[PDB]
Parts: structure tokens; C-alpha cells; sequence
């Protein structure tokens, strides 16, 4: 019932680390004691813990040229628009109204699909670096 | 017929120059240079003497300089004249014709 306990059974498996019942007890309080915890390789001397929200997955951008941060080379936006696709995305007119009501409103397009083949990346990359709004795919 | 920039064609053949293609849409949404495709409305510029279908009789070309046509996909010839581009076609080719 508190997660002292939880912490107590941690650190008694764990060959009497206290560490690691500490950081399991933390992983426990922030994810729920019904979450999704992985244990993964470290680089560094000391075990930590990394807390993912939101939605993660392994997939980066398209093409280099949608970076508009260059602190971290990453790309960010605030309060973007989302399109989603199940199909891989190819025709000019399949990429062109998604822009257009981007383009209205002024917001950011994100577009997750499968894959952007060679003609709707050079209208996104050309309206990106042109007239300069903000897409990535 | 009639001669446009020192050319003149023959017969029933027509030259036209096609249109600028587009390359912004009406939202501001900008295209790029390879999939503005090939442009199928010109202007015509210069019309033949008109083929001899009967003997004893000509006939003249339908279309006029200065009329708005709408070119087929398929059928034309390259003209280059002083480094810009220029078609000919056949005068049953041309689909049809814009009034105003």
C-alpha cells in the first residue's frame, strides 16, 4: 500500500542495492505501478532514469533540410498541425490542400505517413526553404 | 497565310506557343519545377496557307491568330525561333478553341 514497501521489496531483490530500489520506487511513482519500464545499456558510471511521455517512436525526419533548430539539431514547433496517412503518400494533389489549410491558418504541418517519394519531398523542401513555411513529413 | 517572326507555315499546320505553366497555386502554395507538367493551352501564333483537300479548291485554316486553343498531349513538333520554344501541330489536332 506505500511505496516504501515497494521500494524495501526492490532493494531486497536487487542483493541489498538501495539505489536500485530507489530509482525503481521513482519509476514506480511516475509511470504507475502498472507501467511500462525497459532496462537498457548505459554509457556512463552510474544506472538513471529516463521518462518518456507522449508519444515516442523510432522514426526520424524525411529529409535534413526540414531543421529549424540549430541548438540541438532538432525541429520544433508550437500548437502544429497533424496529418496521417495509412498509404504512402506520392501524388502532387494528395500533398497540396494539407498545405494549403497549413498555409490559411499558419500553423505547422507534421505529416506521418509511410514514405514521401521525390516529387512531394521538392514541394515540401521547395515551400520550406521558398517562401518558408513550416512542414516535416 | 500568315508569318509570325519571319516563319510561315505550310499547309494546314499551325504554330502555337504554349502558355506559361503554373507555378504558385491561389493560396500561396508554390510548385516545384518538374512536376508543373506539360501545359496543354496555348496561344496560336501563326497559321498555314490550308490544306488542298479537293482539287480546284483550298481550305483554309480553321483558327486565327490570336485564339486561345487547348493542344492534345500527344502530336506536336519542336520549333526553336531565337532561343524560345515554339509547336506545330496538324489543324484537326487542335481539340478546340476559347471565345470570349
Amino acid at each position: 500500500t506505500t511505496p516504501e514497501e515497494i521500494a524495501q521489496v526492490a532493494t531486497i531483490s536487487a542483493n541489498g542495492d538501495k539505489e536500485i530500489g530507489n530509482i525503481i520506487s521513482d519509476a514506480m511513482k511516475k509511470v504507475g505501478r502498472k507501467g511500462v519500464i525497459t532496462v537498457k545499456d548505459g554509457k556512463t558510471l552510474n544506472d538513471e532514469l529516463e521518462i518518456i511521455e507522449g508519444m515516442k517512436f523510432d522514426r526520424g525526419y524525411i529529409s535534413p533540410y526540414f531543421i529549424n533548430t540549430s541548438k540541438g539539431q532538432k525541429c520544433e514547433f508550437q500548437d502544429a498541425y497533424v496529418l496521417l496517412s495509412e498509404k504512402k503518400i506520392s501524388s502532387i494533389q494528395s500533398i497540396v490542400p494539407a498545405l494549403e489549410i497549413a498555409n490559411a491558418h499558419r500553423k505547422p504541418l507534421v505529416i506521418i505517413a509511410e514514405d514521401v517519394d521525390g516529387e512531394a519531398l521538392s514541394t515540401l523542401v521547395l515551400n520550406r526553404l521558398k517562401v518558408g513555411l513550416q512542414v516535416v513529413a | 497565310g500568315q508569318a509570325f517572326r519571319k516563319f510561315l507555315p505550310l499547309f494546314d499546320r499551325v504554330l502555337v506557343e504554349r502558355s506559361a505553366a503554373e507555378t504558385v497555386t491561389k493560396g500561396g502554395i508554390m510548385l516545384p519545377e518538374k512536376s508543373q507538367g506539360k501545359v496543354l493551352q496555348a496561344t496560336v501564333v501563326a497559321v498555314g496557307s490550308g490544306s488542298k483537300g479537293k482539287g480546284g479548291e483550298i481550305q483554309p485554316v480553321s483558327v486565327k491568330v490570336g485564339d486561345k486553343v487547348l493542344l492534345p498531349e500527344y502530336g506536336g513538333t519542336k520549333v526553336v525561333l531565337d532561343d524560345k520554344d515554339y509547336f506545330l501541330f496538324r489543324d484537326g489536332d487542335i481539340l478546340g478553341k476559347y471565345v470570349d
